[PDB]
């Protein structure tokens, strides 16, 4: 069948910006249509880049043949340089003693809408969320709770990291049941700099109860060195328009937003723990 | 009244330079704006400025560069509004863009392989200047079915023009025509294409070529036609060997052998000796009359084998022409409108009925007498005839008057010329007529202008303005005044690098015809120009000639070129051009394509203003109303 | 072409067919046999009657054959389409349109979503199929639809009850497509209702089996209609991105050969040619083909695709 990793979400409506099968012990490859790679025993890189008014939509590698190890125990595919949303990026794979040949096509959707929000949100997003994976929650207090299935990282405490199909997922901080979602957002890659914030509505039945941070990012390693996000102020009741600050050790390159909203929350959620 | 009008070329390419011309008839400081936008609709692509000067009589050395556009993209061709406006008047003109962005010559290593080897091939894309331009190139590598095996895309973006490309022949393959369809990105219908052999062969030992000591053949020879071996190694030697001949004819889509004619001769140290005697002609064929042969050629075919039988060269000298005249004339380079009044100048192209030109023949008339020329190198005589003023058409045919020779082997062909359509009877022409020379880089050719006006409005014709038309482009313009009294007057032009192959010299000023109404009288004459290199390039050798090189030695070559030019070398064996010299590439093929793909094909002076213009390729518009037709196509009917 | 002159009224009908051909062959590319700049006193003309109609404006933001008379509805959905259709040649007032589209919107329709006319035209040639008093709120309420999403690329930034109406109008004609007699109203509801995506299941039915012989939408008198309805089917097709119904009925539009003329043969064939026009523009040279063959070899581990 393949092993097949992915970068973002398949779409059956959108054409390939190319299609190509690579032999990964072929040392170099072959430049086809005009790309670079570069063959390591433990690396395969394409310095891909697309000549057309596009912009990446979604990767997908398959690699022969099949052996049984799970994907989201660690990463293997990431754009180096750019990523999804972008025009080209650096795409490095890790191979394997076993793994001898590959089958790389990429996607691109036209650079006008280049917009995402139409298949990361679903049908229903109010019990799945853009993992594809349902909620579960806790009777202890009526809450969400916490997945340990999927490749997941902490640097301090109470941090939440995820990684799944290139997808990095934070989410602040938890989420009730009774809450209604109401919208999303989306950051294009024009609106992206090293810094950057976001102001939200934050009265009557807009009140901020829960947020969750769904984002393309790049890599100079195997091990990602995660943006340092953190709220600024108190989304209090006063205040009518909270805003959140991005502080970034890499460029972004995609970024959404969902907003969850109930007006009977009090503004903080936290856990009885120290 | 001032009176303005443009002067634009009747094509104008993607990514390249434009020039366009203004007149003033207005002296003043007034600046013109010119602005291209796309048609259909009103979308802006260029916009320039500039202004004229009284001093310099209001010349428009003005240019514009069209945009390496994207949308212009499938279903029929499309047209370019131009526009011009002088501060207070507007005018504005549909022009066509050509998908023939240059030009692609794929050259190719060799002419015939073999299953298992390499085809290397460069691809040299210039432009319509014959200019070095980065482009992308699709290539298409076609079996001898006529379905792709392989196919690519290359960018030539600082890469100075040369495309290095190869392909690996399989060992399991079709054998025959296999080709390579190569054009531009931006172009799929601007194909281009290279054929060449694969087979299974071995390279011969030497070139066997059969000449005729009469490069012709006549119905009433009494004693028969003789062709001569010449059977020489590829390294300039002579043969020892036998040899067979045999003849046939060359009907059409078809090959009648005559095996009475089946001839065994002794090559006598690389030399040949064999006569096909008129009998066995005459009972190859059931016709009772000779003069049937008339518009058939015959062949010989040749295979001569070494004393050693080890090689195996058969070598053909097809279209051996049967004509009771050996000579053809042609009015290929002859304009088909004459001149009432005015002294017609014809170009006669004489030559050998197979193309070659002959030399030293002249020409006869009818009617006129004691008037002869001689033929120059090229193979074009000169003549020169006063035509009937009146609306009478002129049909007249060239006969020639060779001595030791009888009168009724002297060619005919009829010939129909049109009058010019003068507006008003005005009855006022033009002829840049050119004395026929051999025209080199470096020298200088007397241009006559040639003139015929009345005396009413003679003096009134201040200045002339010449426009230089060289591979569709307005290559020069300039002024010459004429005062009044001269009917004549003589420009040295200095005619250098840049006239090759050809330039059309067309001329125009303004009239007032009978009545206070604005016209132009204008006319162009096709001058070509001998076909050498724009550049310099020879190869030689850097020693002193001392002795022949010998297997396995070195040599060091000397190249002299341009600077800051690319020269790429190919070392080929003549084995190849034994076994198969079609499509070699040439500086001839090169100026003949550029020919083919010229904006004009008529020598000029059409029916009126307009059809002198589509003839030399401009159109001209002014405030007046006066404008010409378009054409849609990219080469010349018929 | 025909010289723009006459009142509001009759501007229209002077130069809607120098527009139609003038849009006809920019979308068609059939520029070369035509005169060659004859586009520039088209255009001339055009615009000459446009400053004409401008001449007629009132407060409203609206067009009418009079100053002092009110605007009519499908007058003022007619021009919207019209002055909507013309925005890549010639610059093109923002703001009245948009001004004109509310009026039409929140004054000139109910609360449930449908539009009222009260002032009928004054001539009797331009009305259409409007002559028929049978169905004539529907109607009417359709091509304003139709006339609003043609509209809706460029005033939807000055006009925020369009979704509203839109939503409204078509939730209203979606159970209203059952109760339809004359042939030419049920075909130009089907298309109204596919424009937008409401076109699926029975509907299609009484696009089918109602009616007569499948392709033609016969009536007695005014021929045009037909052609007319034709044109809908091709646009719901062409919405729809069908290709089993399109061919036969293409061929059968080229077997009439009609380039207008005659009592009010304007609006029709208008229709007929931005249909006409769009069916150029969207339908390839070809059918969907986009192939991904795979290859598997019990001696090769890699699957040659
Ligand atoms: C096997 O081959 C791969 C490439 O296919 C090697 O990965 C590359 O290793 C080099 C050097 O370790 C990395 O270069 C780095 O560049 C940054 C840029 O600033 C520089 O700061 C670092 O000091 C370093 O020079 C390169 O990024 C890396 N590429 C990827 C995609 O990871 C790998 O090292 C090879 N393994 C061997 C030879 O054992
Ligand atoms: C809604 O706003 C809350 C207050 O805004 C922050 O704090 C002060 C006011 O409390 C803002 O103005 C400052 O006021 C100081 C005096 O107390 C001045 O000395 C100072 O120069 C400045 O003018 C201040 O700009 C603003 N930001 C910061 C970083 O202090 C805030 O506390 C809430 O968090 C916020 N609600 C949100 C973000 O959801």
């Amino acid at each position: 069948d393949g092993d097949e990793y992915f970068i973002g979400k398949y779409k059956e409506k959108d054409e390939t910006l190319f299609f190509a099968s690579y032999g990964l012990k072929r040392d170099p490859c072959q430049i086809v249509l005009g790309y670079k790679c570069s063959n390591n025993q433990t690396h395969f890189v394409l310095n891909f880049k697309t000549n057309k008014k596009s912009c990446i939509s979604a990767i997908k590698l398959t690699s022969y043949p099949k052996i049984n190890q799970n994907s989201d125990l660690t990463r293997n595919l990431y754009c180096q340089t750019g990523g999804i949303g972008t025009d080209n990026c650096k795409l490095v794979f890790k191979k394997r003693k076993r793994q001898i040949a590959a089958n790389i096509e990429i996607y691109g959707i036209p650079a006008k809408k280049c917009s995402f929000k139409d298949r990361y949100i679903g049908a229903d997003p109010l019990h799945v969320d853009s993992y594809g994976l349902s909620y579960q929650f806790d009777q202890e207090h009526g809450w969400n709770l916490e997945r340990n299935n999927i490749f997941k990282d902490t640097r301090f405490s109470t941090e939440v990291f995820y990684h799944k199909n290139g997808l990095f997922n934070t989410q602040i901080t938890y989420l009730a049941e009774e809450d209604s979602f109401s919208e999303a957002r989306e950051i294009t890659a024009k609106d992206i700099k090293k810094k950057f914030s976001i102001i939200l509505p934050n009265e009557e039945y807009k009140r901020i109860s829960f947020l969750d941070v769904y984002w393309f990012q790049e890599t100079m390693r195997k091990k990602p060195k995660y943006p340092y996000i953190h709220y600024n102020g108190e989304c209090s009741n006063e205040n009518k328009t909270c805003e959140l600050v991005f502080d970034t050790d890499e460029l972004m390159t995609y970024a959404l937003v969902k907003v969850f909203t109930n007006p009977e929350s009090d503004g903080s959620r936290l856990k009885e723990e120290d | 009244s001032p009176m303005y009008s443009i002067i634009t070329p009747n094509i104008l390419r993607l990514e390249s330079e434009e020039t366009m011309v203004l007149e003033a008839h207005a002296q003043g400081d007034v600046p013109v704006t010119v602005t291209v936008h796309d048609f259909p609709g009103k979308k802006v692509l260029s916009s320039e400025k500039t202004v004229l000067t009284p001093a310099t009589n209001h010349m428009g050395n003005v240019t514009f560069t069209i945009p390496a556009n994207r949308e212009f993209k499938k279903g029929r061709n499309k047209f370019v509004t131009v526009q011009a406006t002088f501060g207070t008047q507007v005018v504005e003109k549909v022009v066509l863009v050509s998908l023939q962005s240059g030009y692609l010559f794929i050259q190719t290593d060799k002419t015939i392989y073999t299953p298992g080897s390499t085809v290397l091939y460069r691809i040299f894309t210039v432009n319509h200047k014959l200019l070095p331009v980065g482009r992308t190139v699709m290539v298409n590598i076609e079996n001898p079915e006529g379905i792709p095996v392989k196919q690519d895309s290359l960018s030539s973006q600082n890469q100075l023009g040369v495309l290095p490309l190869s392909w690996d022949i399989p060992e399991l393959v079709n054998m025959g025509q296999w080709k390579i369809r190569a054009y531009y990105e931006n172009s799929p219908q601007q194909v281009f294409s290279t054929e060449f052999e694969v087979k299974e062969y071995v390279l011969p030992s030497f070139e066997v070529i059969v000449e005729p000591t009469e490069k012709f053949y006549y119905i009433y020879n009494e004693k028969g036609l003789e062709v001569t071996i010449t059977a020489r190694f590829l390294y300039g030697k002579k043969v020892e060997g036998t040899a067979f001949v045999i003849f046939g004819i060359q009907d059409g889509e078809q090959r009648i052998s005559l095996p009475e004619s089946l001839k065994r001769i002794p090559i006598e140290d690389g030399s040949g000796e064999v006569v096909l005697s008129r009998k066995v002609l005459l009972d190859g064929v059931q016709n009772p009359r000779a003069e049937d042969l008339v518009g058939k050629s015959l062949y010989v075919s040749a295979t001569v084998i070494l004393h050693s039988g080890s090689d195996m060269v058969q070598a053909e000298r097809s279209g051996i022409p049967i004509v009771t005249s050996p000579y053809q004339i042609h009015f290929t380079k002859t304009p088909k409108y004459f001149k009432p009044g005015m002294p017609f100048d014809l170009m006669v192209f004489v030559t050998n009925p197979d193309g070659s030109p002959a030399y030293r023949v002249p020409v006869a008339v009818q009617g006129e007498d004691t008037v002869q020329s001689l033929t120059q190198g090229d193979g074009v005589a000169k003549l020169s005839i006063n035509t009937h003023p009146s609306q009478k058409p002129l049909s007249i045919t060239v006969r020639t008057k060779k001595q030791e020779l009888s009168e009724a082997e002297q060619a005919t062909r009829t010939m129909q010329a049109l009058p010019y359509s003068t507006v008003g009877n005005s009855n006022n022409y033009l002829h840049l007529s050119v004395l026929r020379t051999e025209l080199r880089p470096g020298e200088t050719l007397n241009v006559n202008f040639l003139l015929r006006m009345d005396r009413a409005h003679e003096a009134k014709i201040r200045y002339y303005t010449y426009l230089i038309m060289n591979k569709g482009r307005l290559l020069k313009a300039g002024r010459q005044v004429r005062e009044p009294g001269q009917d004549l007057v003589v420009l040295p032009l200095s005619i250098t690098t840049d006239f090759i192959p050809s330039f059309r010299l067309v001329a125009y000023y303004t009239l007032i015809g009978a009545s206070g109404q604005r016209e132009v009288v204008a006319d162009s004459v096709w001058v070509d120009v001998k076909d050498s290199c724009v550049g310099s390039l020879v190869v030689k050798s850097g020693q002193s000639e001392d002795r022949q090189p010998v297997p396995g030695q070195q040599m060091t070559l000397k190249i002299e070129g341009d600077h800051g030019a690319r020269v790429v070398l190919v070392a080929v064996d003549k084995g190849v051009f034994v076994l198969n010299k079609k499509n070699k590439l040439t500086q001839s093929k090169i100026w003949d394509v550029v020919e083919k793909a010229d904006i004009g094909c008529t020598p000029g002076s059409g029916k009126d203003y307009a059809g002198v213009f589509s003839d030399a390729g401009l159109t001209f518009t002014s405030s007046s109303g006066q404008q010409t037709a378009q054409r849609a196509e990219l080469q010349c009917p018929q | 072409i025909v010289t723009p002159s006459g009142c509001g009224e009759e501007n229209m009908i002077g130069m809607t067919p120098t527009v139609i051909a003038v849009h006809y062959l920019d979308e068609t590319e059939q520029w070369e046999k035509f005169g060659l700049e004859k586009r520039q006193g088209a255009l001339e003309l055009i615009k000459k009657g446009y400053t004409q109609q401008l001449a007629f404006r009132q407060p409203s933001s609206a067009f009418a054959a009079f100053v002092k008379r009110a605007p009519s509805t499908w007058l003022t959905a007619y021009v919207v389409k019209v002055f909507s259709l013309a925005v890549n040649l010639i610059a093109i007032d923002s703001q009245v349109l948009c001004g004109a589209v509310k009026w039409l919107i929140l004054e000139k329709q109910k609360p449930d979503g449908v539009f009222q006319e009260d002032a009928p035209v004054i001539h009797q040639e331009m009305i259409g199929g409007l002559r028929n008093n049978n169905e004539k709120d529907m109607a009417l309420t359709a091509f304003v639809l139709i006339s609003l999403q043609e509209a809706k690329d460029i005033c939807e930034e000055q006009v925020n009850s369009l979704p509203g109406s839109i939503t409204k109008a078509g939730d209203f004609l979606e159970a209203n497509y059952m109760n339809l007699q004359r042939s030419y109203t049920v075909a130009i509801a089907g298309y109204a209702l596919a424009q937008m995506g409401r076109l699926k299941g029975p509907l299609l039915n009484k696009f089918l089996t109602t009616a007569k012989d499948k392709n033609r939408w016969e009536d007695p008198g005014k021929q045009l209609y037909n052609v007319e309805a034709t044109s809908y089917a091709l646009l719901a097709l062409l919405q729809l991105k069908d290709f089993d119904f399109v061919p036969p009925v293409v061929r059968w539009l080229n077997e009439q050969r009609y380039y207008g003329g005659g009592y009010g043969s304007t609006q029709a064939t208008f229709m007929v040619f931005q249909a006409l026009a769009q069916y150029q523009k969207d339908a390839p040279d070809h059918q969907e083909l986009n192939l991904d063959v795979s290859l598997q070899l019990p001696s090769r581990s890699s699957k040659i695709t």
